[PDB]
Parts: structure tokens; sequence; C-alpha cells
């Protein structure tokens, strides 16, 4: 899932 | 729509190693596939177009192959700066669609955190809230344990953690543990201790202070 | 050099409309189409639509009814507008340009705009110092930072010494507090011998609330 804070998959 | 399946979800490799990303399509799409890189806080960067065609400005270590339904993005010798997510895209069929991505992590040698503790500022105390910050700097691997204690009382449920993504230069993580107390509670106690546990430490590291 | 610069991040009330401006340079909107893509937690990358050189628009099927794209060639601006937003329209929205005028291989991207869809109110952060000390100094290296607390929505930018200080900087991912407000620390390690001669300032910018704070952080 994409994280809007870091723009990375978590 | 064309469904694009990327596998696996996470890749983990050591530097200098070769790595491949898989992107599979729900039906044939010829070689009409493009690849992108996304680093922490970045916008996508176009790496390969039309399955195998190179892009100006992109390192030669990036390549791609495949046709039909089965595609591969390769990096022949991984570098720390390659830590990112990788996405495929098809445009043989409208509308263009993207895969769900693969995460690339880098292995490195174990590095013990450096631990620092920060009492609340007198500034924050004026507002009636007290934040105590505990910092674990530049460690690998990511697994760490932070235990808070106030006057020997184990603290539970009143702290939040945040972990950075891997550093693009040294591959380490950093972690912050923040303990939050009412100013009232904070003033009713003396010893504030942050205790850190990590594979790279031969015993737990405790950083602490007395209020004032 | 080809560049795309988007308008800033912000809150949008549920059932209301989203507006983003994409201002381009290093090419002409008369020569290239401009595409819109978003990235959400639940659906990842979605292509939304495009405005072409000659003014024609295509919209991805689910958005045809609530999406409009316009431009002003002379101003080099492309205007994105989407109606009746719900919480799962929370995403980073990007504008983008392909390699060739007719294609979809996106070589150029805007920096993205984080749109939060929420009923809540915009709130600027308080910035508090994380002062260096003996409890924060080991082997001549000192750690120091800023606590960026109680803001909404994401994001905030944090730099140090107006961009002149970047090495040893860690700005942590924001965490949502029980209050529904975000919090974040940003740290940097520096030589302890420089605490006497160098000023350390975290430049905090929360665009959605237009709150810019420069916080000097001094040893206690
Ligand atoms: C959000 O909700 C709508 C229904 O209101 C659903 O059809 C859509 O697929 C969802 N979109 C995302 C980005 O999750």
């Amino acid at each position: 899932q994409f994280d809007l804070s870091t723009r990375r998959l978590k | 729509d064309i469904l694009l399946t990327q596998s696996p979800v996470i890749l983990s490799v050591s530097p200098g190693e070769r790595v491949s990303f898989s992107c599979r399509a729900s039906q044939s799409i010829g070689t009409n596939i493009h690849w992108y890189q996304q680093r922490t806080n970045g916008s996508p960067r176009l790496l390969i177009k039309y399955a195998s065609e190179s892009i100006s400005g992109i390192p030669s270590r990036f390549s791609g192959s495949g046709s039909g339904t089965d595609f591969t993005l390769s990096i022949n010798s991984v570098e720390s700066e390659d830590i990112a997510d990788y996405y495929c895209q098809q445009n043989n069929n409208w509308p263009t669609t993207f895969g769900a991505g693969t995460k690339l992590e880098l292995k490195r040698t174990v590095a013990a955190p450096s631990v620092f503790i920060f009492p609340p500022s007198d500034e924050q105390l004026k507002s009636g809230t007290a934040s105590v910050v505990c910092l674990l700097n530049n460690f690998y691997p990511r697994e760490a344990k932070v235990q808070w204690k106030v006057d020997n009382a184990l603290q539970s449920g009143n702290s939040q953690e945040s972990v950075t993504e891997q550093d693009s230069k040294d591959s380490t993580y950093s972690l912050s543990s923040t303990l939050t107390l009412s100013k009232a509670d904070y003033e009713k106690h003396k010893v504030y201790a942050c205790e850190v546990t990590h594979q790279g430490l031969s015993s737990p590291v405790t950083k602490s202070f007395n209020r004032g | 050099q080809v560049q795309l610069k988007q308008s800033g991040p912000g809150l949008v009330q549920p059932s209301q409309s989203l507006s983003i401006t994409c201002t381009v340079s290093g090419f002409s909107l008369t020569n290239y189409g401009v595409h819109w893509v978003r990235q959400s937690p639940g659906k990842g990358l979605e292509w939304l639509g495009v405005i072409w050189s000659g003014g024609n628009t295509d919209y991805n099927t689910p958005f045809t009814s609530r999406l409009s794209i316009n431009k002003d060639n002379s101003k080099s601006q492309v205007f994105f507008k989407m109606n009746s937003l719900q919480s799962n329209d929370t995403a980073i929205y990007y504008c983008a340009r392909a390699l060739t005028y007719y294609d979809y291989e996106f070589a150029y991207w805007g920096q993205g705009t984080l749109v939060t869809v929420s009923a809540a109110s915009t709130k600027g952060p308080s910035v508090f110092p994380l002062a260096p000390s003996s409890k924060s100094t080991s082997g001549g290296t000192a750690a120091l930072g800023c606590l960026v607390k109680d803001y909404f929505p994401e994001p905030v930018t944090v730099s140090w010494n107006s961009g002149a200080l970047t090495s040893g900087v860690h700005t942590f991912p924001a965490v949502l507090q029980s209050s529904g407000l975000y919090s974040l620390s940003s740290v940097v390690t520096v030589p302890s011998s420089s605490l006497g001669t160098q000023t350390y300032i975290c430049n905090v910018n929360h665009k959605p609330s237009n709150t810019k704070v420069d916080k000097r952080v001094e040893p206690k």
C-alpha cells in the first residue's frame, strides 16, 4: 500500500 | 482494463548484486510496457520504454526485456541509490494502467544505533503538553525496541514511533520514539528514561535525564 | 529544460471540488499534450486524463462525469478540476508530459499535489526546539532537531539553514495523533564544536495553512 506521507509502498 | 501483476511485492538484495523485477499482464500487450522508479518523496522517474528501449539520463545498469504477457526490469549491479519502488505501465490498451509496484530494499552490515534523548522544551511546556523525544540514529537492520520508563514505571500506550525509509547513501534507518504526557503528569515525576534494544548492541542502551 | 510545476497541497471538503494548476516551461502546450495521473493508497497509480495540443480531452471512464481539463496556451497553464470528492479521492495528483506528442510514456512529471479530502479544518503547526546537550552529544557529534507538532493536513516541508544544511538530516514521516492532527520531528547531527559558532535553523513550511516558521535551535 502506497503511503501519501513518504510516497513509498509500506 | 489490462491488469498488471508485479512480483514479488518486496525484493531484498545486497549491493553489487543483480536483481530482476517481474511484471505480468492479464492479456498480451506486445512490448507496450514502460517502467518507473519512485524514491522517497519523489515523483515517478521513467527508466525504460517499450520493454527494452533506453531512456536518456538513466544509468546503463538498468535494462528491460520481455514481450506478450511476461516482462522483466533488471539492474545488473545494485547501488544504494537504487532503493525505491518500481512500477510497470502498459499502453497497448486504453486506458493506460499501472502495476501495483515492487519495493527494493538493500542489505548491509549490522549498524548499532546512536541514541539521543531530548527533554521537552520550556516553550512546549507553556502550551500544557510535554513531548519527550528519543532518537535512534543510523542503524541496520530496522528492527529495534524502545522502552520508556518514568520513575521506574513502565510506560505503555503513550508513545508513537516513526521510522525513516532507507538512506540512499548508507542504507541505514533512523527512528524516533516520542513519549507524550500532560504538563501536569510531567511535573509530577523526575526520572525519564529511554531504553534501546538492537541486534548491533551487546546490551541495551539507556539514555535518561532528571527533569531540571 | 522541460519542467512542470503544480499549485500547492491542500484540504478539500467532502462533496466539494478540486482545482490544480499545472504551469509548464521548456515546451509549448501547442506542441504537447499534458496528462493527469494520481496515486492513492487504495488504487495506486491511476491515469485520469489528458488535454491534447489542439484542445481535445480524454477522460478515464470512471471520471468522465466529474472531471474537466482546460488550458491557457499563452500562459502555459493547464487547469485540472474534479467535482464531488469523497475521502478516497485523497491522493497525490500529478501532471505529466510524454516523450512524443501523441504518446503516453511519461518522461516529465510535476512534483505532485497532496490533496486531502476531509471535513476537518486546516491547522498550522507549532514548532518546538530539540536542543542539543550532553544527553545528545557523543564522540564530538551532537544531535539536534525541531518538533513540528499539531498540524493538518499533510504535508509540511522542513529544511535546515535555508537549504544549506542537508547532510545528517532526517525528517521523520508524520504520525497521526489521537486528536486527528499530525506530528513530526526533524533531526540533524553536527559536530559538537560547531554549536558555538554556527546557527541552526529549521525552516518549516506548511503550505495548506500558509504557516512558515523559522525556528532557531540552541544548546540548553
Ligand atoms: C472510492 O469509492 C468509490 C465509491 O464511492 C469507488 O467506486 C472507488 O473505486 C473508490 N476509489 C478509490 C480510489 O478507492
